[PDB]
């Protein structure tokens, strides 16, 4: 949609709560793990000031079949602006190891919800990067 | 019906603008769906319903469980019909969006409502009948959209799946031509289908 | 009514083109609308040749167009203009059509609940445009080429065959006005996102390609000859008679041996007059890509 | 007197598209309400 | 009378009239929503 997305920067309370998320749903070892990233946009730099674990089942038969509970990303959110309002839908993350095809239809779902082009942000949780674990 | 959950997918592929139905197809499962979900809490309020479809390349949870025909028909009153049927996906989605439930003594049973032949291998819906039959999952396929211009395959399917379970599957045949499509599912089991239970 | 109509149609069509007709009358009947959009659109596609079309889009267009899907609607009438060698007829239909698909979504929006008709509105204008550049009211054309563009760019995709026919009318301005580089440049684009529409047979290929390359051989700037092989365009076919020549002067170009090249520009010199007036361009391009 | 009646089915069937339009609408006020 | 269409007018009235009530509530109703976003 928009097309101001030159800069990305990122708080390090994200990258904290990323790994949080992915034992909090005790997925491991080839489990994924989706959530919303939430911040700042319609403006150059996306700062992402936040995220939170949705509701995500994973099926390794079907690697095109996942569970996402969408009522709840709108609830949330709901919940959210009435804390701050400078937080809206962005997109979401995922922990990797490694981006997919089936991330492309993923992002589709997200593009509904999102007025920007939703950010995905693949933070690997395990952090085997050399450099910046994190890329955008 | 007492304890159940059952969710509904509404399958609108590019055969659910046919006007075979009055006025359009459509427009005529609106009302079943209606139909089905008023029924189906008078007789019991601990009947729920969530609102998935079949259509796209990628299934979308529109609603969970739900005694509300308000957050049903919001979801419905805006949907796309140039969407296509892709049962393979669909069926092991399902079971997915069935973990979560008001309460877990309620059964898992699918109503799918059928607009077009299968898109899909033969072969391959057999051995997910049999994956779903193991954790009781039961589909009724309210049929009426593989006869328009294919034969009917669904019998193998339907066999194939019914085995002692929560509910058993069931296949009800509702002829394609003009009769009303609410009409042929008032007048067939709905709410006088029933189980092994 | 419209029975007489199926009658005199099937009179003068071919044996051959009976079931395809004989189709229109049952399934309509049935109300088997995915039915009646498919037979229709077999007919479109091939029998636009015959005159056939006519008497049978027109009515079917003016009639019955609620029930099939819009696009459907506005890709049978750029058939029927394709082969019409009139211009007061294009300009009519086209206006016409634009008036009923404003009606058509007061309802249909609610009724399917989503269902876009924006697909129709470009295509629309788009047709309208070219009409103009070929009755040579080029500035017409200009600003409603300019608008479709704003437009679309608030949407964040588009059809291929949206963006195949913005391309292919944008496309006929620039040979029309001689900017060589930009039919050229233009034409890639178009190409590359082709509509799935299989309109575009061996000949329309065979057409685009003596003006693409005429445009880029008198360049000297030009080199994306690489991407040209591998485009539908001449990966199918190279084995015509236009595609003798021509792709030799293109060979000889790419081993880049001015012997040959002379040898054959030379002959191609009396043949054909774009390249008896443009010598010094050839030889120049040449120099500069060995 | 046949055309009549014909049409009394047309227009049974619109009793019903009406109702269920009107209870999504009122559900809409409903929702907007507990927000304010 | 005998006539059984002579009954048979009584309720198609009755469908035509409900039918004007049902659009104008409808209009109403859109109305409303837009007031209270207004307010919103």
């Amino acid at each position: 949609m928009s097309l101001q997305h030159e800069k990305v920067t990122i708080a390090p309370l994200v990258l904290l709560s990323a790994l949080d998320h992915y034992e909090r749903t005790q997925t491991k070892e080839n489990k994924r793990c989706v959530g919303v990233i939430l911040g700042d946009a319609n403006s150059s730099t996306i700062r992402v000031t936040n995220s939170f674990a949705l509701p995500f089942e994973e099926d390794e038969k079907n690697s095109d079949v996942w569970f996402l509970d969408h009522n709840y990303i709108e609830n949330m959110n709901e919940m959210c602006k009435k804390i701050n309002a400078k937080e809206k839908l962005i997109g979401w993350y995922h922990s990797g190891p490694k981006l997919r095809a089936s991330d492309l239809k993923i992002n589709e779902l997200f593009k509904k919800y999102t007025q920007n082009n939703p950010l995905l942000l693949i933070v690997d949780v395990k952090q085997q990067g050399v450099g910046l674990p994190t890329d955008a | 019906m007492v304890l159940e959950a059952t969710v509904l997918v509404i399958d609108n592929s590019e055969y659910s603008r046919n006007g075979d139905f009055p006025r359009t197809r459509f427009e005529a499962q609106i009302d079943s769906v209606e139909f089905i979900f008023q029924a189906k809490r008078n007789s019991n309020p601990e009947n729920t319903v969530g609102l998935i479809s079949g259509a796209g390349a990628n299934p979308r949870v529109l609603s969970t469980f739900t005694a509300e025909f308000g957050k049903i028909l919001a979801g419905l009153h805006d949907t796309q019909i140039e969407g296509k049927l892709h049962m393979a996906t669909a069926l092991q989605i399902a079971q997915l969006t069935l973990k979560h439930r008001q309460n877990k003594v309620q059964h898992q049973r699918i109503v799918a409502f059928v607009c077009s032949p299968i898109s899909d291998s033969r072969d391959e819906l057999i051995r997910l009948a049999k994956t779903l039959k193991k954790n009781n999952v039961a589909v009724d396929i309210i049929n009426f959209g593989e006869i328009e211009q294919n034969t009917e395959l669904l019998d193998e399917f339907i066999a194939a799946v019914n085995n002692p379970q929560e509910e058993t599957s069931h296949l009800l045949t509702v002829t394609p031509g003009p009769r009303l499509l609410y009409e042929n599912i008032a007048s067939s089991p709905i709410i006088l289908e029933e189980g092994s239970s | 009514e419209i029975d007489t109509i199926l009658s005199t149609l099937r009179m003068e069509a071919d044996p051959s083109l009976h079931p395809l007709f004989e189709q229109f009358e049952k399934f309509y009947e049935e109300k088997l609308w995915f039915q009646l959009s498919e037979s229709l659109t077999k007919f479109f596609d091939d029998a636009k040749s015959t005159p056939l079309r006519l008497r049978l889009y027109d009515n079917f267009v003016s009639k019955f167009y609620d029930k099939i899907n819009q696009l459907s609607v506005v890709k049978y009438l750029l058939a029927s203009l394709k082969d019409s060698k009139d211009f007061d007829e294009s300009l009519k239909y086209l206006d016409d059509l634009k008036a009923q698909f404003q009606e058509l979504d007061s309802k249909k929006q609610r009724n399917n609940g989503s269902k876009d008709h924006g697909d129709g509105i470009l295509l629309i204008d788009s047709e309208i445009a070219r009409t103009y550049l070929l009755k040579n009211d080029l500035v017409k054309a200009r600003d409603l080429l300019d608008d479709l563009e704003k437009t679309l760019d608030k949407k964040d995709s588009i059809p291929l065959r949206i963006t195949n026919s913005f391309y292919s009318t944008n496309s006929q301005y620039f040979k029309f006005k001689n900017d060589f580089n930009s039919f050229y440049y233009t034409s890639l684009l178009y190409l590359s996102t082709l509509e799935p529409s299989t309109s575009i047979t061996l000949a329309e290929r065979q057409q685009l390609a003596y003006d693409l390359s005429i445009s880029a051989l008198l360049g000297d700037k030009i080199y994306n000859f690489g991407e040209l092989l591998h485009h539908p365009i001449m990966e199918t076919i190279v084995n015509d008679s236009n595609y003798d020549w021509l792709f030799q002067l293109l060979n000889a170009l790419t081993v880049g041996d001015f012997d040959k090249f002379d040898s054959l520009i030379k002959v191609q010199i009396s043949k054909i007059p774009i390249l008896a007036q443009h010598e010094s361009f050839l030889r120049q391009k040449i120099c500069l890509m060995t | 007197t046949q055309e009549l009646q014909t049409r009394a089915k047309l227009l049974d069937n619109e009793i019903r598209i009406f109702r269920s339009e009107l209870q999504r609408l009122s559900h809409e006020n409903n929702v907007m309400l507990e927000k304010i | 009378e005998q006539e059984a269409h002579n009954k048979a007018l009584n309720q198609f009235k009755r469908k035509l009239l409900e039918h004007r009530r049902y659009d104008d509530q409808l209009k109403q109703r859109r109305q409303n929503i837009r007031d209270l976003e207004k307010l919103y």
